[PDB]
């Protein structure tokens, strides 16, 4: 990370968090940070625990993608820019061959392989569009963003369907409203990669050849 | 609907206030439009 | 307006109670293979048969209004189906589903007293269409009261083909993008991502990224990474402040930290554009001999007209330029063109595919090969006959074989020019390169049913139609959705003759785009 | 104008835009289903005695269909003269050749 | 509240009109966003 | 009016949603302000 | 700085390289406007933001802020300059580039 301290602190923090998906909270008063995770032991919940109001919304059209490019600054290019890009055959087949390109730039990452492995995460995540909202009684107090929920509801066929908590609102009475964002497990697993050492372009300039 | 158009146009300032409240909460404001 | 059959107009004018059925043809979501089911539904109180297709009744609850206006918009709809139909919930909530495209069509039928559908559209002699488009999203709402009745409902949201105004669908000079590379089992491969299957062959752009870093060693510090911008005057509208507009109009860009510069532009009519370099090298024995490849424009262009090295054009602008400087022929009255440099005589013709032009500036040879970017172009034979001999310097320093360049470097669908500079005491550096070209060929239609598809057209309709129906780039709209007999009337409007002026007042005419100064060149609108 | 380069054409079009800008009026109303098939840039002649309008000429500028069939519309006024250009004059006297980056010979 | 969400989303255009009235009064418009 | 001010300020988020719906329909968003 | 300018070619006499060239992209930006606002250089003349000290974590390359320049009295060919770089205790300097030429071979 390099920070220009003339940027307002809120914006610097926001970009810093965005660089690694973190988010911060002050519910329960202490400042807390909660990265996204695949959790082995989510909190189980069932529809009948709720107040019974439930809404599901899905926004595939804008949010979904099937190919990506990312841009970085790379010392192997003399801190010029590099532009990683790749497609996904299976996703393009599941979509009706419609090509759609995700654009990215990473300000603070320079290890090419790390950048690629992270972009793969973002692409996989973008398939999981669903968001869900409902309300909980007070006994479930202590929830935060990026807690892992397993949701179970027979009528929809959902069975330990996995979600991360994405928004929370406490109240004086104790009633809790929540919203969940779907994720899969596979979001957090990278493929193999291949050695990229063959293109360490030395961008020499401003020099005069000797006799 | 038309009654709501007439009402809202008659009460426009309060809507602008509410929008500014939301955007300020996230950290933004319409005044950028004023300068822009 | 679409003209309805007048029997329907009369029936509607007479009868006071009318029955209407909405008929929905819907592609199933989540076909994991390309083959998909369809389902057919109606809001009508009982099932109905049409084209022998039986449309089920009862699932539908409501359909939104549908608004359009003179501005472009997504024209969105929604419609709702009962949340109690267990199948439809399962149709949403499967995990493996995708529906990023699925098609929908909504017919609107007048049903007469005998239960037949009234003929209305004189094309099909059948029911109208209320809407057609693609699915974009959906949702479920379940409300349970503590007491009394709750409700459950499913919404589908639909829109036209622009449902993601963020979509960028150009081409840009990077091999992995062009071929469509993906990683498998520890190596890269071409896959489905290529915008067409043939591209997977094309090792074009493979050298591009490093080539610029080579080219910089032959330019003054003024230029070493700079490039001229494209489409300097984007359209002004009341959205802009006058100041902010003219202050954002910008002549130059740096490719260092800028990727957008490397997107290929599209051209219709006559325009001047800078070359994108994609390869640079020197002959091994004689580093004073430098080959460079500039890509220019998408598709088959009608051809190159002229080249500018720096701002100096090869052809004289007028008698005073000819006095100041060595140059051949004149643009101003005669509309001379670079064909003259090969013929030795005045010509208005564009370049020809693959000829060698020798621009003797009087400062050592410039040589040009021009390829119009038409499909099935080969790799350039002059380059091949070097790499095949291992004649390139950097080829011999890296130790690559003829793999360095051969018949696989086709650069399909992409106009490009090979420049062979000679460097000497009177031309101590390579200049900037930009060119004037006559643009992409477009499928102009005729009311008689011909499709001439031969040349550029200055008409804005045929320009739009090509840009929309292009799928390599642009909106990927299928031609069967357009009413040709309407569009031809629109072109017959837009090609009205003006007489507020006369052609003899326009000497430039060949560069303006007119192919002949005498045949009427005047129409209310001409676009470049 | 981003895409126009024939000076005379650009002038003749700007004259259109100027003339059009005089016709500010916009009008909105609703129609019964029998007028189905209207689109933007259809030409309407409107007649209404109380206003003195008599084949008053308009272009359709916005449309909204509905499931019931009721159509809402909006019209924008234009005159005929919008589409007619004046004469012009030969502009050939100012074809400035912007030569630069050159060195005069001996 | 939820009823008001549903209503407002069903009547969105009138709100945009009222906002444009206020901003025009001060001398600004959303169309800057359209170009931006 | 004042009651409407109080109500709207209490329900500000729904108004922001409706505005975003209109602007998205034309192809624009307030988030440009967020970055700007 | 006004002293230092007397020792630089007109290319540079007040120019400075920017800091944090690739700020993070998000869907808030248009692709074009982003890459067109990515900017390599700034002029300190009429710009104060350039003189704010940056903070660094990990490894980065950054330009020096000059804060003092002078010459030895007897021998004006000998020039001392002080560049400030970074806030706090850094783990240390690795390398210097004069122009773009690094001391260590690439």
């Amino acid at each position: 990370t390099i920070l220009d301290t003339s940027e307002s602190v809120f914006k610097n923090v926001q970009g810093l968090l965005e660089s690694y998906g973190g988010a911060i909270n002050n519910l329960s008063g202490q400042y807390r940070v909660t990265v996204e995770k695949y959790s082995n032991t989510p909190l189980e919940i069932n529809f009948l625990d709720t107040y019974g109001d439930l809404e599901l919304s899905d926004t595939t059209g804008r949010n979904k993608f099937n190919s990506v490019q990312a841009s970085i600054v790379d010392p192997a290019l003399s801190w010029k820019t590099n532009s990683i890009t790749f497609y996904n055959s299976n996703y393009k087949e599941q979509d009706k061959n419609l090509d759609k390109k995700l654009q990215l730039s990473f300000a603070n990452i320079t290890n090419y392989y790390t950048a690629r492995s992270f972009a793969d995460r973002e692409l996989k995540k973008s398939r999981y569009s669903r968001t869900l909202s409902f309300s909980l009684p007070y006994q479930f107090i202590g929830i935060e963003p990026n807690d892992a929920i397993a949701f179970t509801y027979d009528r929809y066929g959902w069975d330990r369907k996995y979600f991360l908590v994405d928004e929370v609102e406490n109240s004086r009475e104790g009633k809790i409203n929540v919203t969940l964002q779907e994720y899969g497990e596979d979001v957090f697993i990278n493929s193999g990669q291949v050695d990229n050492s063959g293109n360490d372009i030395p961008d020499i300039s401003n020099n005069v050849l000797p006799p | 609907a038309a009654s709501f158009r007439e009402f809202a146009s008659s009460n426009s300032g309060a809507l602008r206030d509410a929008v500014e409240l939301a955007l300020n909460e996230n950290g933004a404001s319409l005044k950028t439009l004023g300068n822009s | 307006m679409k003209q309805i059959l007048d029997s329907a107009r009369n029936y509607l004018k007479n009868n006071s109670r009318i029955k209407t059925a909405s008929l929905i043809s819907l592609e199933l979501p989540g076909s994991t293979g390309t083959s998909t089911a369809f389902i057919y539904l109606t809001d009508y109180f009982r099932d109905v048969i049409y084209n022998g297709i039986l449309y089920q009744a009862g699932k539908v609850k409501s359909i939104s209004p549908h608004k359009q206006n003179r501005d472009l918009s997504i024209g969105s709809l929604s419609f709702t189906i009962t949340g109690t139909a267990q199948d439809e919930v399962l149709k949403l909530v499967q995990n493996g589903v995708s529906f990023l495209d699925r098609t929908v069509s909504i017919h609107q039928a007048i049903i007469t007293e005998d239960g037949s559908i009234l003929p209305v559209d004189p094309d099909t002699n059948g029911p109208l269409l209320y809407f057609r488009g693609r699915i974009t999203g959906g949702g479920i709402k379940d409300n349970i009261s503590t007491s009394g009745v709750g409700t459950s409902t499913i919404t589908w949201n639909c829109s036209n083909q622009f449902y993601d105004f963020d979509r960028v669908n150009g081409r840009y000079t990077d091999d992995a993008s062009h071929r469509g590379l993906e990683v498998v089992a520890g190596q890269l491969l071409p896959s489905n991502g290529a915008k067409r299957l043939e591209y997977q062959e094309d090792y074009g752009f493979f050298h591009a990224n490093k080539s610029i870093s080579i080219l910089a060693k032959y330019q003054v510090q003024e230029e070493r990474y700079k490039l001229k911008s494209k489409k300097k005057l984007f359209g002004l509208s009341r959205s802009y402040s006058l100041k902010k507009y003219y202050e954002t109009v910008t002549k130059e860009v740096d490719i260092d930290f800028n990727l957008a510069a490397k997107y290929i532009p599209v051209v219709y009519g006559v325009q001047k554009i800078p070359g994108i370099p994609i390869f640079a090298d020197t002959e091994l024995h004689n580093p004073n001999i430098v080959y460079v490849v500039y890509a220019f424009a998408e598709g088959e262009i009608d051809g190159f007209l002229d080249f500018s090295f720096g701002d100096n054009p090869m052809i004289c602008v007028d008698a005073n330029d000819s006095s100041a400087r060595t140059c051949f022929g004149t643009k101003k009255i005669v509309g001379d063109t670079m064909q003259r440099i090969a013929s030795g005589i005045s010509s208005s013709s564009p370049s020809v595919h693959g000829q060698e032009y020798r621009y003797n500036d009087g400062n050592g040879d410039i040589r040009i090969w021009t390829y119009h970017g038409k499909s099935n172009q080969t790799a350039s034979d002059v380059l091949v006959n070097i790499a095949r001999n291992r004649g390139f310097y950097l080829q011999n320093m890296n130790g690559n074989g003829p793999e360095y360049w051969d018949a696989r470097y086709k650069l399909l669908d992409t106009a490009y020019a090979v420049v062979r500079f000679t460097i000497n005491e009177n031309r101590t550096e390579i200049p900037e390169v930009s060119a004037e070209i006559q643009g992409k060929k477009v499928k102009v239609y005729h009311s008689d049913g011909r499709v001439t598809a031969n040349s550029t057209s200055l008409n804005g309709i045929w320009q739009t139609l090509d840009y929309l129906t292009s799928d390599r780039y642009g909106a990927n709209i299928t031609i069967d959705q357009f009413p040709l007999q309407q569009l031809i009337q629109e072109a017959a409007i837009l090609d009205i003759i003006d007489e507020s002026y006369q052609v003899s007042w326009q000497p430039y005419w060949r560069y303006v785009g007119w192919t002949n100064p005498l045949a009427e060149n005047r129409q209310i609108v001409q676009m470049n």
